[PDB]
């Protein structure tokens, strides 16, 4: 039962992200004044993982030094991690194909592609994993699955239909659908291959994807053998179903509590802001994991870290967190908002619904609302944004600027409006 | 002082910085344990030769500790306990070094007058005895707490959460002699797992159980006897922390009543630290627990807290193994085991 | 005619002073009983959104539906079988849920006018005058009162300010509304909810809907929330001779702490809400349910676990008795809106002598 | 005609005829030129100069109260139905008879509340009142013993002008400073309140310090005193300890000065609960608690 091995997902869903992932890569970026691989690493710690594995090639450099600065580089770490160096952008099937041909998987191993913050208890899945196993021989990985907010009527980036049995929890089918957003297609089409195998045929859309794996050493080389399939989900698990090879099975793991994967934007704001609230109940600031957090619960959801500065007569609200090194002025609003580390802010601001990042400065009497800043990059006075406004690196936006609903601006110095450099495209300015 | 150096010798450390992060350790009695037989560790394993250098170094593992979980104040007075019990030692040998050192009793006053051997043997000893003793202070508190409750006395009971107090109150059932109905608050978003077993137990060995609601502590308290509660951690001021929901109000609706108060504790859990603040001291629960579908989580901000605080005008006795103390008094207990200088690590 | 008797759960040595029985599936019973009646029965014994206001103004509406359905027979004559029947339908609201203050109010005003119309007028005409009747005695005495007491709590409420409530009274409810929409505040909302009914969480959901910033609480964690708060309305039901305030379940300790902390207490009522029966505490007579509502673990009414409670008629005593209707000190509450504008509740009984 | 003008003429008068008892002889005086036979070119110009009125006020709250009883009085004279003409004629007339009325009221309480003062009785004094000063020098024209305790009031040196006029009369007397006047409630009998408004509920509308005399009397179990004429009642009920009808400052707190002048700015008018008052006294008998909302319900009948 001891003795487990993980595989980390990397390099694997950037430019999903679409202003960033310019310069620094996916995973680097905070949700909560942290890289979003401590969570993931997090989660491996509390599963029991002493072998760690990462895909790297993107930015590559970036990410190995941040792992020699990292707290697992020193020898009392329960893992040791070791880093893939592959081909620039490529498929998950390519590089399940490259790790076969190394040849290191043994017995059970795990992959989780993107990076997931969950509060779910492993040692309850591993064991349910392998009673199943012992059930009978040909049985290969298992996925994760958790109950979505009521109606997933916001959700539209995640709508896998699943069909799950009632007695063995093996799915049957997966299928995307352009429903709310697009108005075009309504039909679904089921294979009636598994009709009286299973009976008991439970329908559902009302649940979230989590793509975290526990898979068997008969996984690789099928990846090997049959060449043909790139995804892991789409193509993979309706192909494993279809009578590929008769008589294997696919878990399907069904849990209460939160579990939910990084993907998009809008999916990112309302993990934060589960983060913010109480809904990970041992994933929260104030227990500090990084060493170098030291953030303090205050009533009425606000965060604080040690070496707050604060101006007298400022008014904060509901679901709020600061870093620590942090100047604010007076006539300031901050409400369920995210303000980085050694961030000096100016005068008369009203914050509601935004982020900010790491050392950001901002001019005074300016408006933030719904509306993303990435790091080191500066607001200037006079400034109001709208919702899903996302503000790349190292962006300096001079005094009076007004910028409209989903107005993204560019991380390098291609095809979209505004960019890096003073007065971007208000005016005619940038490399 | 970092964990380089203690590594390879030492790795018991960093599983206990894992077990408190995560909460895999739990109960302030577990956590003792714990840091007893990681001081146990770096005593048996570690080379020194000098005895400042030693002890400037255990404060700094102790503040290192402290700032890895602020709710593990039993980690924390365990630490200042044996650093104490060093300290008298090291000045009882400095003494025969050199070569009235009695002057009437063990006050205080650092302020006015200024100022190879077996002292490791007695640190291992001052380990076993905090141990002993964490091991049994039921037998001190029952000598002095089954003395003050009467037959047709009805007892009303926030946190069920405590051993402590489960047990001494089996030990006065177990008495023919005495006669007594327990009412239990449900305490419901953390303690009512607690609370439903507290209840079972007590019908176990046949003592007639009342489970209360969380509103109706008010549609109680005019028939009330006496309050008891199942504290956590004690204060200088007198003031307690408790395992968690529903004392506070309990508290002041008992002292609306004039109704007497009681608290059952050990001197491990009592502290020598200040409450300032109760804002930085109380941890907070988890909402979800409360109210499914995050949705409507947007607009629903919910606030939970798991550890309840009582100030110290509410209770009136303190029974530990040693004995019955007034909230005024309290800190002397304190002084009596852990030092002035113990305090900020 | 009934099931009466054999009752679940053991009789109590503590807290024995009411009923605890009773039909919830329709067995055995009368072949003449309104169905109107026989719905709202089966409603108020397993009602999450009614407490004291609402039932009554139900009530009147199937008397009305009652009135309305009733043809007077060839041989009897009106005043003669009506008030059996009334009786019968009363003794079956008993049996399901004892009853408020405010339904007897409505009872006495109902067999005031049988007596005052006498069996010589037609019938048709009769009924007609008689449902418009009570038409407008339901437009005076609770619409009309209702936005009377809105619009003297809008006067009292302070600009941009923060209110702490408790349960599920139509007339805050609508309070908060017309703060929320017509006057446009800044009304931070926070509320508070028991365990045996979600009541609070039911106002916080309807509250939501409008677009309030809501706080969600409960009776264990106050002492955090307080350490803020500033004014705290509270759901009559019933207010006494003495001035104690008899309402649901964790109110008076709310009343308590908001006493203690400085900004206090107050109270929107209804004339008819008013009794002449007085108590000074909770035991005197509480509306006491089934631990059948506290069998349920955490989150939700319908959940169905296999937990660790189950048993309370084998189990050696293991009495989980809950409380419905409690009793807040008279001192506590400052402030009263009824029909007649204002009045401390010191002052009580100055509305029973004025009728 | 004007109606601030006329209660502005009023400097070096005062005293016997109230502050109020001459805003309602202002309000008759403006009533009986203009014709009182129209109700509707009348009561509205009415209303208007007490809006007018209303919004000149600076710090008062009695004259709002004594407007409504007049208005009460005017609408009650032609209940029966009378002729419009002497019903008009005794409503004019009942301005006179109504500062007449201040005069039998004050005789009336003078010998009702003179009882209350036992023998060789130490008394505490704050706030000043024509009332509670009326009883205290009939006192002693009555010859009966007390000593008197001079509260340091602060609206506009109140204390000392208090203290002087309890010296033109013939009683022992020391200042107390209302920061000590904790120091004092145990060799005082009994502490008199006089009060700028009674309230719907049963709690005071008062100065600047009398909730805190209140509150401290209730611990040292001693007693305390209301005492007034029967014309400040309002419909007005303050549901918290501090709020209030202002035209000036509901606590404000200033930036950073170095000269000084932005300072003193602290509640000058204070509520106290029902709870607090042991007794009141008042010419319509001897009655304290709900006695005050029974009078407020029998004028407004509602």
């Amino acid at each position: 039962e001891d003795r487990l091995q993980a595989v980390v997902l990397t390099d694997s869903y950037e430019t999903r992200f679409m202003p960033l992932t310019a310069v620094k890569p996916r995973c680097l970026l905070p949700l909560a004044n942290v890289p979003l691989i401590e969570y993931t690493l997090e989660f491996l710690a509390k599963a029991g993982v002493h072998e760690v594995f990462l895909i790297c090639s993107s930015h590559a450099n970036q990410i190995n030094d941040y792992i020699e600065n990292s707290k697992w580089n020193l020898p009392w770490s329960p893992f040791k991690i070791t880093t893939i160096m592959s081909p620039e952008a490529r498929c998950t099937g390519d590089v399940m194909r490259d790790l076969d041909n190394r040849g290191i998987i043994t017995g059970d191993f795990i992959l989780v592609s993107g990076d997931v913050l969950t509060n779910i208890d492993f040692s309850k899945m591993l064991e349910f994993h392998k009673k199943m196993h012992l059930q009978d021989k040909d049985h290969i990985s298992t996925m994760c699955l958790s109950k979505a907010s009521t109606y997933p009527k916001t959700r539209t980036i995640e709508p896998a239909a699943f069909v799950l049995d009632k007695s063995t929890s093996r799915c049957i089918y997966y299928q995307d659908l352009p429903l709310p957003s697009s108005r075009e297609k309504t039909s679904i089409q089921i294979d009636p291959e598994l009709l009286d195998n299973v009976d008991e045929f439970v329908i559902r859309n009302d649940l979230i994807d989590c793509r975290i794996d526990i898979c068997t050493s008969h996984v690789p080389l099928i990846f090997q053998e049959n060449f043909d399939y790139q995804s892991l989900r789409t193509d993979f698990v309706k192909g494993v179903i279809s009578s590929d090879i008769l008589g294997k099975h696919i878990y399907a793991y069904l849990t209460d509590e939160y579990a939910v994967r990084v993907e998009s934007w809008q999916t990112y704001d309302t993990i934060s802001q589960d983060f913010l609230g109480r809904w990970c109940y041992p994933l929260v600031l104030d227990s500090n994991i990084q060493d170098d957090q030291t953030y303090s619960y205050e009533s009425r959801h606000i965060y604080k870290e040690k070496d707050v500065v604060l101006a007298q007569s400022c008014k904060i609200g509901k679901c709020t967190a600061i870093g620590s090194g942090t100047k604010i002025g007076e006539g300031t609003k901050i409400e369920n908002s995210v303000i980085g580390r050694n961030c000096q802010i100016g005068e008369n601001i009203r914050i509601k619904n935004s982020f900010i990042w790491d050392d950001c400065i901002i001019g005074n009497n300016s408006i933030i609302d719904h509306s993303l800043i990435a790091s080191n990059a500066t607001l200037g006075s006079n400034v109001r944004l709208n919702d899903g406004c996302i503000i790349g690196f190292n962006v300096k936006i001079d005094d009076n600027m007004d910028l409209d609903r989903n107005t993204k601006i560019s991380a390098s110095p291609q095809d979209l409006d505004d960019q890096t450099l003073a007065v971007s495209i208000v005016g005619d300015k940038g490399v | 002082h970092p964990n380089a150096a203690t590594s390879d010798v030492n790795v018991t450390i960093d599983t206990f910085v894992a077990k408190l992060k995560r909460r895999q350790v739990q109960g302030s009695y577990a956590i003792a344990l714990e840091t007893l037989q990681l001081l146990m560790r770096f005593i048996s394993a570690a080379r020194w030769n000098h005895v400042n250098d030693l002890i400037e170094q255990i404060r700094d593992l102790g503040n290192s500790l402290e700032k890895a979980h602020p709710t593990a104040f039993s980690c924390g007075n365990v630490i200042r306990r044996i650093l104490a019990v060093l300290r008298d030692e090291v000045e009882e040998d400095t003494m025969s070094t050199t070569v009235v050192a009695e002057p009437l009793i063990s006050s205080m006053f650092n302020l006015l007058q200024k100022p190879k051997t077996d002292y490791r043997q007695v640190a291992i000893q001052g380990i076993k005895d905090l141990i002993d003793e964490i091991k049994n202070i039921d037998e001190g508190i029952q000598q002095i707490a089954i003395d003050l409750i009467h037959d047709h006395e009805i007892l009303l009971t926030p946190t069920p959460d405590s051993k402590t107090v489960l047990k001494f109150l089996i030990t006065a059932r177990e008495r023919s002699n005495r006669t007594f109905t327990v009412l239990v608050t449900e305490g419901f978003p953390n303690n009512t797992k607690n609370a439903h077993e507290f209840a079972k137990k007590l019908a176990q060995h046949n003592i007639e159980t009342l489970v209360v609601p969380d509103s109706a502590v008010f549609a109680l308290m005019s028939r009330v006897g006496k309050v008891i509660i199942g504290t956590k951690a004690v204060f200088v001021n007198g003031g307690t922390i408790s395992s968690n929901s529903g004392v506070s109000s309990v508290c002041e609706c008992a002292r609306e009543f004039r109704t007497p108060v009681f608290a059952v504790a050990g001197l491990y859990k009592l502290s020598p630290l200040y409450p300032f603040d109760v804002e930085k001291f109380v941890e907070f629960g988890g909402s979800q627990r409360i109210l499914p579908r995050m949705d409507p989580r947007k607009r629903l901000d919910t606030v939970n807290q798991i550890t309840d605080y009582v100030p110290p005008e509410n209770i009136d006795i303190y029974i530990t193994n040693v004995g019955g103390f007034n909230p005024s008094f309290i800190y002397r207990i304190a002084w009596d085991n852990y030092k002035q200088i113990d305090v900020h690590l | 005619p009934g099931i009466s008797s054999v009752i679940p759960t053991v009789l109590e040595q503590s807290f024995d002073n009411s009923s605890l029985i009773s039909v919830k599936e329709l067995l055995l019973n009368k072949d003449l009983i309104h169905p109107s009646i026989l719905l709202l029965t089966s409603h108020l014994a397993h009602y999450k959104i009614v407490g004291s206001i609402p039932r009554c103004i139900a009530m009147l509406e199937v008397f009305q539906i009652v009135i309305k359905d009733y043809q007077t027979p060839k041989g009897t004559t009106l005043s003669r079988n009506l008030t059996s029947y009334l009786s019968h339908q009363i003794d079956l609201l008993k049996k399901a849920r004892p009853l408020s203050v405010t339904m007897g109010n409505a009872i006495r005003w109902l067999k005031q006018e049988i007596s005052l119309i006498d069996p010589s007028t037609p019938d048709k005409a009769a009924k007609k005058d008689l449902c418009e009747k009570i038409g407008q005695f339901a437009k005076e005495k609770i619409e009309l009162a209702d936005q009377l007491i809105i619009d003297n709590a809008s006067t009292q409420i302070e600009e941009s300010t923060t209110i702490v409530t408790y349960g599920s009274s139509k007339v805050l409810t609508e309070l908060l509304l017309h703060n929320a929409i017509s006057l446009k505040k800044n009304i931070k909302v926070i509320v508070v909810d028991s365990r045996p009914l979600f009541e609070g969480r039911k106002m916080a959901e309807t509250l939501r809907n409008a677009g309030v910033n809501v706080m969600y609480a409960l009776i264990t964690s106050l002492d955090t929330i307080f350490n803020d708060v500033d004014y705290v309305f509270l759901g009559a039901h019933s207010i006494l001779s003495n001035g104690f305030l008899y309402s649901r379940a964790g109110t008076a300790m709310l009343a308590m702490s908001a006493k203690r902390r400085n900004i206090p207490v107050l109270v929107c009522c209804e004339s008819l809400k008013f009794s002449q029966r007085v108590q000074l505490d909770s035991v005197t007579f509480n509306e006491l349910a089934d631990p059948n509502d506290l069998v349920n673990i955490d989150y939700e009414n319908p959940v169905e676990r296999r937990g660790n409670k189950g048993a309370l008629l084998n189990q050696f005593i293991k009495e989980r008795k809950f409380e419905k209707k409690k009793l807040a000190m008279e001192n506590k509450p400052k402030g009263n809106k009824i029909g007649g504008k204002k009045g401390s509740e010191g002052e009580s009984k100055d509305a029973s002598n004025e009728e | 005609f004007n109606i601030t003008e006329t209660y502005l003429r009023f400097l070096e008068e005062d005293t016997e005829m109230t502050m109020p008892i001459a805003a309602i002889e202002a309000l008759v005086t403006l009533l009986r030129i203009k014709t009182p036979e129209t109700a509707a070119e009348m009561i509205n110009t009415i209303k208007s100069s007490t809006e007018e009125l209303i919004k000149s006020i600076p710090n008062s709250v009695s004259l709002r109260a004594g407007c409504d009883i007049f208005m009460r009085f005017v609408l009650r004279n032609l209940h029966l139905y009378g002729d419009w003409e002497n019903c008009k004629q005794h409503l004019i007339e009942n301005g006179q008879l109504f500062v007449s009325r201040a005069k039998k009221s004050r005789n009336k309480i003078a010998e009702i509340g003179v009882d209350f003062i036992a023998d060789d009785d130490i008394i505490l004094v704050h706030g000043y009142s024509r009332a509670v000063f009326s009883l205290l020098n009939h006192a002693a024209n009555k010859f009966i013993r007390f000593r008197c305790v001079v509260t340091e009031s602060r609206p506009s040196k109140q204390g000392n002008q208090l203290y002087t006029l309890l010296e033109q009369k013939g009683i022992p007397v020391t200042l107390i400073v209302d920061s000590a006047v904790g120091a004092v409630i145990d060799k005082v009998d009994k502490v008199f309140v006089g009060a700028e408004g009674v309230a719907e509920s049963g709690g005071i509308i008062n100065l600047v310090g009398t909730y805190s005399v209140g509150v401290l009397a209730h611990n040292a179990r001693k007693p305390f005193y209301v005492v007034t004429e029967s014309h400040k009642f309002v419909r007005m009920f303050p549901l918290s300890s501090d709020d209030l009808p202002m035209a000036g400052p509901p606590l404000d707190f200033t930036r950073r000065t170095d000269d000084l002048e932005d300072a003193l700015r602290g509640p000058t008018i204070d509520y106290t609960a029902q709870e607090y008052i042991t007794a009141l006294i008042t010419d319509l008998g001897v009655l304290t608690p709900s006695a005050v909302s029974e009078e407020l319900i029998k004028m407004w009948y509602d």
